[PDB]
């Protein structure tokens, strides 16, 4: 899981 | 690489199984912080614990909002476009704080940083305000 | 391990974990890079993989006929496949190599064609792009 929108 | 802890992953993986408890098309901020009483041990969990968020509380105030669905989704369940926004947020915390994980609080942070979805509307009406619920996140850190 | 990331490079990497989450996969493997890079459209991987023919229904259609179908109610946590994390640490490899302090798409292309043994290798063979050519297209295209 990566977060950058 | 993954910078989500490991009770930051458990909390994900609630949240979608609460979704689909509920028969809702998208893992949504609600249930989100569904995931994070859910979990229990995190600093978010003893947090909305002392600010009287309950886990039936919340889960009442949601179906009063939404309500079940009609069918119950199959296989993955996608997030809402603010849900994204709300771990993209969790992210830009942690980095801000000095940290290099994501942990539970992070996403609680984040949670009321975007302040603007399902959660943010169910916590008011719980009688938290955003800013009260971010400063017994902060000083218990 | 994304510090150098470009952010189309990043956008690759965001698509790729979409695809996995709507094709009811447990992981982010070499084959969800793939279509990320085509996804992304703009990048030098998409251009390079658009001049070989490599569409985005193919490759998509190539993998729901290997993997199959999944359960109805799986994991939330879809993390990388070790394969997807040595691609990722290739495609830093490479970058290092050739003199460059970014990580762009190109890159990520070349670490995928690196590891070459995957979901993605064996979709991109399977629709006629043996690897060494992929890499050649995405060598010309960066030298003008």
């Amino acid at each position: 899981l990566v977060a950058w929108g | 690489f993954e910078r989500f802890t490991d009770r930051a992953r458990r909390v994900v993986v609630l949240a979608q199984e609460e979704a689909r408890m509920l028969n809702h098309n998208y893992i949504g901020t609600e249930h989100i912080l569904l995931g994070l009483i859910h979990e229990g041990e995190g600093v978010a969990a003893k947090s909305l614990e002392s600010l009287g968020i309950s886990l039936e509380g919340v889960r009442s105030q949601v179906e009063e909002i939404i309500g079940q669905g009609q069918q119950a989704p199959s296989g993955h369940i996608p997030f809402t476009p603010r849900a994204k926004k709300v771990l993209e947020l969790s992210l830009r915390e942690a980095l801000q704080l000095g940290h290099n994980y994501i942990g539970t609080e992070h996403i609680l942070l984040g949670l009321i940083r975007e302040g603007e979805g399902v959660a943010a509307q169910v916590l008011v009406k719980l009688g938290a305000e955003l800013t009260r619920v971010r400063q017994q996140v902060i000083q218990l850190l």
